[PDB]
């Protein structure tokens, strides 16, 4: 339910601090 | 003019006021200029026909547009043209640097992108939705506006957030050089009201590091 | 300069 609405993100290549 | 330092301003604001409310907005981040040329990046990202239909985590809708309306596009902040959306998003880092782990209990060690999105009026917006609600790994959602002079009572584009254990809801108007920082989870569902003008936005999503690492994983069975 | 702590909005300037 609430998965569906979520914004989709990249899963890979996160920026690292 | 006279801006406050980075790291007081995190101390001394971003940190108690999250850690009070989940919701922290600083106007008058960056100043006019510097803000000005973020627009102006933005608008010819825009121009470029660059954008892209905003994507939900799971597409379980008929249309995607039924569910968000905005037009998008990921920078990583070294692309040519895009210098001032990298000066954006390294003041941002600073900022949750600045912040060393004392945002609740959250250990944030890397972050997503920076997503631009332009709703472009039409009555277009963002259904009532929570950023994170299964674990994928973003604790902080920060967005920076870019809409100078924006009038709510005539193009409306407000962030409405509603946060758990409020009595009141949290009206954020999309304010020109306006930076807002809240809980990606669950205690912050939020919408975006049909907007009737063009309105632009940059968010940034922190990543918690261990929430993050346990989303990250790779069934090598069929599971 | 000045943060009514029962409020979320801070102007930098
Ligand atoms: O642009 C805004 O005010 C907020 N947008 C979102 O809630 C989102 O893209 O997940
Ligand atoms: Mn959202």
């Amino acid at each position: 339910d609430l998965e569906m609405l979520a914004p989709y993100i990249p899963m890979d290549d996160d920026f690292q601090l | 003019t006279k801006p406050l330092p980075a790291l007081k301003l995190a101390l001394e604001y971003i940190v108690p006021c999250m850690n009070k409310h989940g919701i922290c907005v600083v106007d008058d981040f960056l100043g006019k200029e510097t803000g000005q040329q973020i627009g102006d990046e933005v608008r010819a990202l825009h121009d470029t026909g660059k954008f892209t239909d905003g994507q939900l985590v799971s597409q379980k809708s008929d249309s995607s547009k039924d569910i968000r309306g905005d037009k998008i596009t990921w920078i990583e902040g070294k692309e040519p043209g895009c210098e001032t959306i990298g000066l954006l998003m390294s003041s941002m880092d600073d900022l949750i640097r600045h912040c060393n782990g004392k945002l609740g209990s959250y250990k944030i060690n890397g972050r997503t992108k920076a997503m631009v999105a332009c709703y472009p009026g039409n009555g277009t917006g963002y259904v009532r939705h929570v950023d994170n609600p299964n674990g994928d790994g973003r604790c902080v959602t920060c967005i920076y506006y870019l809409n100078k002079d924006w009038d709510a009572k005539v193009s409306g584009g407000i962030l409405r957030i509603f946060p758990e254990g409020k009595a009141q809801f949290a009206d954020i108007e999309p304010k020109f050089d306006r930076l807002l920082f809240f809980w990606s989870d669950r205690r912050n569902p939020h919408e975006v009201q049909p907007a009737y003008a063009t309105r632009y936005a940059i968010t940034v999503w922190y990543f918690d590091a261990d929430e993050r690492a346990r989303a990250k994983v790779k069934y090598l069975t069929g599971e | 300069x000045v943060w009514l702590t029962d409020t979320w909005v801070l102007s930098r300037t």
